[PDB]
């Protein structure tokens, strides 16, 4: 509220109020899956320019 | 080589005076790339990834 003038005497004076913010940052996991050729059988795929089917 | 064949030998002694190509400044330097071969074709095989 508006400041209290300080005149004679008084005893309610205006209050100055205080409050609290909680702030929370959430993180998610993800995960992808992809198909490749096994190391041994690259030599079985292993062209003279590519190297995969 | 070159005590046999003068015309190989003033070939590489003339070679020098030859000028570069012009056709250099309108390429940067990794865009071009030298292969080997003389006549017939060549296959580039370019491979990209998507999400399902």
């Amino acid at each position: 509220a508006n400041p209290t003038t300080i005149a004679n005497e008084v005893n309610t004076i205006s209050t100055i109020g205080f409050s609290s913010e909680v702030v929370r940052l959430n993180y998610l996991k993800l995960q992808y899956k992809f198909r490749h050729l096994k190391q041994t059988s690259e030599k079985f795929y292993t062209s003279d320019s590519y190297i995969g089917d | 080589l070159f005590d046999e064949n003068y015309y190989a030998k003033a070939v590489a002694n003339i070679i020098g005076e030859v000028k570069d190509p012009i056709m250099y400044k309108w390429f940067s330097p990794d865009q071009i790339e030298d292969v080997d071969l003389q006549m017939g074709y060549q296959k580039t095989v370019k491979w990209d990834a998507f999400l399902n």
